[PDB]
């Protein structure tokens, strides 16, 4: 799975199977990391209009 | 792939099904690559 973006600490109480998240987009945004089992959250990069 | 959800509730109806809602969370995604039409469930004797 790529992309691009923040990985932050989270505050959802994903359940023992659930590993990913998905927004409307259905783009990830949350992620269980491999080998220390934690849930990373996915936060898009800042952006905007010059 | 062989896909076994379960849920455990604590109920207290005697006879039929209770009513009411209960979500069944995935227990065994399980790589057998096999067919499958026919099933038989197993059940326990008590001996005396
Ligand atoms: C699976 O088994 C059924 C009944 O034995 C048969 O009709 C069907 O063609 C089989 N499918 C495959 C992919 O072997």
């Amino acid at each position: 799975l790529t992309g691009t973006g923040v990985l932050t600490e989270s505050n959802k109480k994903f359940l023992p199977f659930q590993q990913f998240g998905r927004d409307i987009a259905d783009t990830t945004d949350a992620v269980r990391d491999p080998q220390t089992l934690e849930i990373l959250d996915i936060t898009p990069c800042s952006f905007g209009g010059v | 792939y062989f896909k076994i959800y379960s849920k455990h509730t604590p109920i207290n109806l005697v006879r039929d099904l209770p009513q009411g809602f209960s979500a069944l969370e995935p227990l065994v995604d399980l790589p057998i690559g096999i067919n499958i039409t026919r099933f038989q469930t197993l059940l326990a004797l008590h001996r005396s």
